[PDB]
RNA sequence: CCUGAGUAGCUCGGAAAACGUUAUUUUGAGUGAAUCUGCCCAGACCAUUGGGUAAGCCUAAAUACUAAUUAGUGACCGAUA
RNA sequence: AUGAGCAGGUUGAAGGUUGAGUAACAUCAACUGGAGGACCGAACCGACUCUCGUUGAAACGAUAGCGGAUGACUUGUGAUU
RNA sequence: UGGACCUAAGCUGAGGCUGAAAAGCGUAGGCGAUGGACAACAGGUUAAUAUUCCUGUACUUACAGUUAGACUGAUGGAGUG
RNA sequence: GGACUGUUUAACUAAAACACAACUCUAUGCCAAACCGUAAGGUGAUGUAUAUGGGGUGACACCUGCCCAGUGCUGGAAGGU
RNA sequence: CUACCCUUGGUUGUGUGCUGUUCUAAUUGGUAACUGUUAUCCAGUUUCAAGACAGUGUUAGGUGGGCAGUUUGACUGGGG
């Protein structure tokens, strides 16, 4: 839960909030387990040659990525024992260290409502209905919450893997695939029942409550201060410049490039994923 | 564009002969069962030569189809599937059959089968069509480990 | 490079025009079609072919 | 039997030809003939007629020049050149 | 990415224990606490200012201050656009 | 102290891919300390050297023969680093 | 006036400017939107909508009133083209 | 009665497109498995998903100061 701390600072006030991190987790100091960690580097919006591709990225602190299993099909039908819920500095979600019943450990996603010591299973057969279990979508009745859904069959959970993410079950299609799901984006997609996912909502739904409070906390995440479009030079980004603030220019102002950013439909219907759409959050299909 | 039919009557009312659909790429170059000879030589000198070649090809096709039907009756396949006490945990495809045929030294192509992925264990008998001429019948023993 | 191995031919180099005949350097690239080569090598692969050369090889039955 | 096949050509945008694309060469794209009887050429084309039969390869001679080896000459300069 | 630095001194918070108080609170008291884009203030960063110099000692300085001076830190090594 | 040891962001890059060419993407490798394990102290000495010249005070890991016991186990994996 | 601490035209102008937590609107479902080159390819990102990006406002609490007439943006079946 | 030509109903059917099918068999994949390999590059087989779609080239539409080059008169009691 978010909370504030009286810092007694002599430089203004702050509305920053921090989560207690200990009525839900443990071990506030880095004490990980070896052979399951990969050091990750940040790019700061730069390309493979060092040229800018993304804006205002930088200042992030070093983070060691935890080796998570996303495909989860490497070893199935072996029951795992939940051993810990570890903070993941690489993502808004948290990782979970589980121990298999054969003598191995792994990292998985942490949904909300799980406990340390529980037992889970990832198989291609129907299994116990607990948040975390994964099975073919044809075996799951409607009315549940699912996350970490893959688009590639046996590809690995990519869609809906941030904190406080879920999907609403909207029935199944005749063809044995194209299960209808309402996603947390305003869209509604027909996925593949061959593709699997981890049921349950992702933990940390309170991510909408945390407050950065100051520019410093934001910079250390990896978000750099950036200038507004109006304050840009008449040549770098021609929405202003010179003495005195001026009203914005032509209708539907531009990005650093000539594109619109308020009402332009930037998705095209010339892909196979177009047939996978039911609701497009701007009408139908 | 090729204008010579080969290996069969092309799925519609016709005689197994030269005449073809006016595409040259209808199924010709996409089917290994559609062969031909250069039309430059097939103006008038190759008429009887290709007639006798077609007759000889028909005869050997019948003979080798029967010989392969007899051979598959003694080369019964044997495979395994790692499963959760019979619960589906493995995949059965034509690929392992292709690999064992490879190791045997003989060739089995895509057109000798009509499946994509299969399933099943125990000892079971299958019957797959090859042409209107013959139809392959085989037996396979899959162990559900 | 934008060219097939049979004839290493790239785009043709011309000058674009308009209603007012505006000078503009321009290139017309080739309509290269990718197809599998049918031959005896050990394992067949996919190569690019020019459509006119494709017609020539089909009319000579080059597989 | 044959004398150089996606060949000459036709159509959409061009490039070279004195030409800013027309007789002539080619095509980025598509289509696509013919057989010495025939084919191409004869600044649109065509009749007759004239020439040659394209659609594979090569070649010294007359082709410019000096990093220079050397001999010779400068209405060439003479340490501001 | 690999490292270093912040002399010295203030300061008494959140948090947890205990007690008074209260049904439990709130409110207070003692204890760990030294947290804090916390403070003063060396070195250090910068130049917001006064003066001087203005073919200067210096192609931008001396100068007394100044804000920061445990972090929106500074610097070091190499690459980097 | 730097190499005959290894790695850092990263570079190059056998082969392979992209692009008229040049050249770029790009794998194994091969490089890449500013890091990591990495075996000596004191005193005397010259116009000019010092954990390096000299005196005493410890040795080091390789390589052999020699003495005795003993079976050892990586290139693979783990801990550690 | 700017909430604040802070960045800033090196060597004329340090802040009502910029940034800023946060609010708000919107595009974006993975080979994401998007960006870079042309292309492979790469970032976004070794990320997955509570995330990225852009526009506006810029402690704190409250409101932000009339309007789609023209333009932008979206959807569109009738008719002309 | 037989005949040249029709409007109008069914009517037979060719030659083309408009969509609705089905399939892969060309094609694509930054799905997965195996192999080179040991190598998340790349390549080959299978697989998965589409699939004659997409994408590319040809020719043209629509938007298109992101980007390129242009044009921006004279007299004028300075000039506007």
């Amino acid at each position: 839960p978010i909370k504030k701390i009286i810092s007694r600072s002599n430089s203004g006030i702050h509305h920053s909030t921090v989560i207690d991190y200990k009525k839900l987790l443990t071990t506030n100091k880095n004490k990980p387990e070896k052979s399951l960690l990969v050091t990750l580097k940040k790019h700061g919006g730069r390309n493979n040659q060092g040229k800018i591709t993304v804006r205002h990225q930088g200042g992030r602190n070093k983070r060691k990525y935890r080796i998570i299993d996303f495909k989860r099909t490497h070893y199935d039908n072996i029951e795992a024992t939940v051993k810990s819920i570890e903070y993941d500095p690489n993502r808004s979600c948290f990782v979970s260290l589980i121990t298999y019943a054969n003598g191995a450990k792994s990292y998985i996603i942490s949904p909300d409502g799980i406990k340390v010591g529980d037992k889970i299973l990832a198989s291609e057969h129907p299994i116990d209905i607990k948040p975390g279990f994964s099975m073919p979508l044809a075996f799951i009745p409607e009315g549940t919450q699912v996350h970490n859904i893959e688009l590639h069959p046996k590809g690995g959970g990519q869609i809906a893997r941030s904190a406080g993410s879920y999907a609403r079950i909207l029935g199944q299609d005749e063809t044995g695939k194209y299960v209808i799901l309402q996603l947390l984006s305003g869209e509604t997609r027909k996925f593949l029942k061959e593709c699997r996912a981890t049921v349950g909502v992702v933990s940390n739904l309170d991510h909408n409550l945390v407050v950065i409070g100051k520019a410093g906390r934001n910079r250390h995440r990896g978000i750099r201060p950036t200038v507004r479009g109006s304050a840009m030079n008449p040549n770098d980004h021609p929405h202003g410049g010179g003495e005195g603030r001026s009203p914005v220019g032509r209708d539907a102002p531009r990005t650093p490039w000539g594109k619109r950013h308020m009402g332009v439909k930037t998705r095209n219907m010339k892909k196979a994923s177009t047939n996978l759409i039911i609701r497009n959050r701007k009408g139908e299909q | 564009m090729k204008v010579i039919l080969k290996q069969d009557v092309s799925n519609l009312g016709k005689r197994f002969d030269v005449v073809d659909v006016k595409d040259g790429y209808a199924i010709h170059f996409l089917f290994p069962k559609k062969l031909a000879a250069p039309l430059t030589k097939k103006s008038l000198q190759d008429r009887d030569l290709f007639l006798k070649k077609q007759q000889e090809h028909y005869e050997i096709n019948k003979a080798l189809s029967h010989k392969l039907k007899e051979v598959i009756e003694q080369t019964e396949l044997h495979f395994s599937l790692k499963e959760h006490n019979g619960r589906p945990y493995g995949s059965i495809i034509t690929k392992q059959i292709i690999n064992q045929a490879h190791t045997k030294g003989m060739a089995l192509q895509k057109f000798m089968f009509k499946d994509n992925v299969r399933l099943g264990f125990g000892d079971h008998e299958i019957t797959l069509h090859i042409f209107e001429d013959t139809t392959a019948v085989l037996k396979v023993k899959v162990t559900p480990d | 490079a934008k060219k097939d191995q049979l004839t290493l031919r790239g785009p043709l180099y011309g000058n674009n025009r308009s209603h007012s005949k505006t000078i503009t350097r321009r290139k017309w690239n080739v309509n290269l079609q990718p197809c599998k080569v049918k031959t005896a090598d050990g394992k067949t692969t996919r190569i690019l072919v020019s459509t006119r050369t494709l017609r020539t090889l089909k009319k000579h039955n080059r597989l």
